[PDB]
DNA sequence: CCTTGGCACTGGC
DNA sequence: GCCAGTGCCAA
């Protein structure tokens, strides 16, 4: 087993030079440095351990490391190196497993104080090298009175890097040998860090085994990309831009500008008496003025729609009384209230809905253009959108998916939603070498939750749900039965009462009241009365204060729970998140046993991993047609891995794009 | 004695007026206007016959502020002939005011 | 007591 | 740039 890590000349997208390395050997227990001209010498280390069946471990190198060698070792060295996955180890994987209760700053991509709760120190310090080591380069230049540039701390090598890549290494070294500690995942018995690789999966936690092969196929995932459609969401922008400046013109048309205090330092006083008066606006004293004569500052404001505020002002001046109130001193206004509010003036209420289209115009042109995180941002060079994937983001064991987040594309069912999920489509990659557009294949896991439920109450009705829940589909089922407009609303409506939902939130979801929220509530409590010796079964494991805080998952790992209120949403959306895991794990192996290659240089690509659903690139339909058939083997075959008591399904769409496969 | 000015009724009423307008740019939630106030009141009776004293509340008449770039209340703005003669911002005293005109008169 | 998450937009310091 | 408050988007 060896410890290693790298620096470079920029991130994976672009990197061009490796400026240094080094490698901590536990053979030896010594630490080897490599500088720009040893890269070669570098690269021999880490094959020569591969060749002893051994181990390396890197923190974050799936994502980086890894794939960072391969490409630099071609580029400077007109090298073939590619590390077998089995024979990789990394920390921030593991990190995010056996510390999946808490946050971490993505490798110092997030601001560290907007994190929730704290931070494990040594996966801390790694990820905060970068910004110390630009500080550190920045004051060695300002006191010898050279200029910083942009990023030039990463254009060449240096003495000071090399410092930073040991310390990175003994670090990592020592977040390592934390990791192996923890008993639940790795035997006392065994000392991981004298084993192969073979002992190092099949002694370990299964859950260890799954992470980094998650890990591995998703940093394949991002390198991918998702084929990106620019100008039609440029076309896309110019049409709700439009739209938006109409919106504009008629609510300012309508509602007019008006003043309001802004630049007042000073405290008004009465005159006549001489009280403060606190609640006046704040005056301004001079030295167009005459010393001694008070003034309040003013400012000229414009109506803004995107503001709760000026929507507030301007309904209350028309009649507008709010009921609903937020917990600090701002009455509610949402899409919910703005539906319901009524006014006298016809021009007015009808001006509501002007306002209610602007903000979901706004939405759209935000996450597709205008945000931080906007997609026409984000299109890299190969006409792709490489979003992030933090393989074990969540408590429960689901991912988060970030930069952009492709997994909050708007559904086709919604506004301008058909749009934008056309836009990222296979159908926009157009082969390498006969220049013909890939084609897509969309599976997604049939109703996931609903079954894990049925799987862990199987113990209290035999497996009566079990059996029920595939006697046709269950939303179709459930929405007919408890008379729902669509099937969407018939999903969230379930999940929102097996997990708690209170009468008046459930009566929220299906557009009625308290009373209709208890009417259903007891109508599907009654049906599967499981429900109930499920959820109390749980609380008498969890709860006495905390029997145990945590859940056992599918693959052993400790499943932290929160609250006791979504202990049955942690067991259930755990489940259905391990089930998923292994799922394109199993199916990317499956499809690569039957000859297909992963790559846009191949046969198929991944290109999204949305919880329960996978869009897959695919060269040819022949190609598609047969991922859609592996991956409902690759799903049934991990439900009789893990004993399931319910048959587990999916459901292959082919299609051209995300608007078409999903 | 006060002119009340709306936003409609303003170019007419200031800038065809023909002499002198004192026009007071208020509102009810300004401390320096409540000051003024009681003195202009009083401008009108002294003054009336080579000046007009008019006042505009900003909220009810949103549009005719802006275009004199209002950006303290209160503004007097001496109009002579549809020209702003001078600008006077601030709650000034009877004696303030009271040179004000003269001298601009 | 819906839960898990990302992220846009206003408005204060 | 950071931050608190609010809300919407998806699974
Ligand atoms: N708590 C909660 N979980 C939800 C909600 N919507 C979805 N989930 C969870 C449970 C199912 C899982 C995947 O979502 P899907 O929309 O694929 O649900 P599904 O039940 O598998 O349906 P389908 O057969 O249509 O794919 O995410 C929701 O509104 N609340
Ligand atoms: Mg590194
Ligand atoms: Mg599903
Ligand atoms: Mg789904």
């Amino acid at each position: 087993m060896i410890v290693s890590d790298i620096e470079a000349n920029a991130l994976l997208e672009s990197v061009t030079k490796f400026h240094c390395g080094v490698i901590y050997d536990y053979s030896t227990a010594e630490y080897v440095s490599y500088r720009p001209s040893d890269f070669g010498a570098y690269l021999d280390a880490l094959e020569a351990e591969v060749a002893r069946g051994g181990l390396i471990v890197f923190h974050n190198g799936h994502k980086y490391d890894v794939p960072a060698l391969t490409k630099l070792a071609k580029l400077q060295l007109n090298r073939e190196f590619h590390l077998p996955r089995e024979n990789c180890i990394d920390t921030l994987v593991l990190s995010r497993l056996i510390h999946s209760n808490l946050k971490d700053t993505d490798m110092g991509l997030l601001r560290s104080g907007k994190l929730p709760g704290a931070l494990e120190a040594w996966g801390y310090r790694l990820g905060e090298m970068k910004g110390e080591y630009k500080d550190d380069f920045k004051r060695m230049l300002e006191e010898q009175g050279e200029e910083y540039v942009d990023g030039m701390e990463w254009w060449n090598f240096n003495e000071e890097m090399m410092d930073y890549n040991v310390q990175d290494v003994v670090v990592t070294k020592a977040l390592l040998e934390k990791l192996l500690s923890d008993k639940h995942y790795f035997p006392p018995e065994i000392d991981f860090t004298d084993v192969g690789y073979t002992t190092f999966w099949s002694e370990s936690l299964e859950a260890v085994d799954i992470e980094h092969r998650a890990a591995w196929l998703l940093a394949k995932q991002e390198r991918n990309g998702f084929p990106f459609d620019t100008k039609a969401i440029e076309e896309l922008y110019v049409e709700l831009a439009a739209r938006r400046s109409e919106l504009l013109r008629k609510l300012t048309e309508t509602f007019g500008s008006w003043y309001q205090p802004k630049g007042g330092t000073e405290m008004f006083c009465h005159p006549r008496t001489g009280k403060p008066l606190p609640k006046y606006p704040r005056i301004k004293t001079p030295k167009e003025y005459v010393a001694g004569a008070p003034y309040t500052p003013v400012e000229h404001v414009v109506f803004n729609p995107s503001s709760r505020d000026h929507i507030q002002k301007k309904l209350q001046e028309a009649g507008w009384v709010p009921t609903k109130y937020t917990d600090k001193g701002a009455p509610v206004v949402d899409d919910e209230v703005l539906e319901g509010v009524r006014v006298d003036d016809p021009e007015k209420q009808a001006a509501i809905d002007l306002i209610k289209e602007y903000l979901m115009i706004q939405k759209r042109i935000g996450q597709s253009a205008e945000g931080d995180k906007a997609w026409l941002r984000y299109v890299a060079e190969d006409g792709k959108i490489h979003g992030s994937v933090n393989p074990n983001g969540a408590v429960t064991g689901r991912a988060t998916h970030a930069f952009p987040n492709l997994a909050q594309i708007p559904g086709v069912r919604s506004p301008y939603g058909e749009q934008c999920r056309a836009a990222f489509g296979a159908e926009h990659h157009l082969d390498g070498i006969t220049g013909k557009p890939w084609v897509q294949a969309g599976i997604d896991a049939s109703g996931l939750e609903l079954r894990c439920l049925a799987h862990f109450m199987a113990r209290f009705d035999n497996g009566e749900y079990a059996h029920e829940i595939l006697n046709g589909d269950i939303h179709t089922k459930n929405q007919i039965a408890a008379e729902l407009p669509t099937r969407d609303n018939a999903k969230t409506f379930i999940y929102g009462f097996l997990y708690g939902a209170g009468d008046e939130k459930i009566g929220q979801i299906v557009g009625a009241g308290k009373e209709r929220g208890k009417e259903l509530k007891k109508k599907f409590l009654e049906n599967t009365p499981a429900i109930a010796a499920l959820r109390e079964s749980i609380q008498q494991t969890l709860v006495e204060k905390w029997k145990r805080r945590w859940i056992k998952g599918l693959d052993g790992r400790k499943v932290h729970v929160r609250s006791p209120h979504a202990a049955l949403n942690t067991l259930l959306q755990s489940a259905g998140a391990l089930i998923c895991k292994l799922w394109i794990i199993k199916t990317e192996e499956m499809l690569v046993e039957k000859g297909l290659k992963h790559g846009w240089d191949g046969d198929f690509a991944y290109m999204a991993w949305v919880h329960d659903e996978i869009q897959v690139g695919c060269r040819t339909e022949e190609i598609a047609q047969v991922v859609i058939e592996t991956a409902q083997e690759a799903m049934r075959w991990v439900g009789d891995h893990w004993n399931f008591r319910c048959l587990l399904d999916t459901e292959g769409k082919m299609g051209p794009n995300w608007a078409i496969c999903h | 004695k006060i002119i009340h000015l709306t936003d409609d009724s303003f170019d007419t009423d200031v800038l065809k007026a023909d002499g002198a307008i004192l026009v007071d740019f208020w509102a009810e939630w300004c401390g320096p206007c409540k000051m003024i106030a009681p003195i202009l009141d009083e401008i009108a009776d002294e003054y009336q016959g080579k000046l007009t004293v008019a006042k505009l509340n900003i909220d009810q008449n949103p549009g005719t502020a802006p275009k004199y770039g209002i950006r303290g209340i209160p503004t007097l703005l001496l109009f002579k002939n549809g020209e702003v003669a001078a600008t006077k911002v601030g709650a000034l005293s009877k004696g303030q005011l009271k040179e004000f005109l003269d001298a601009n008169l």
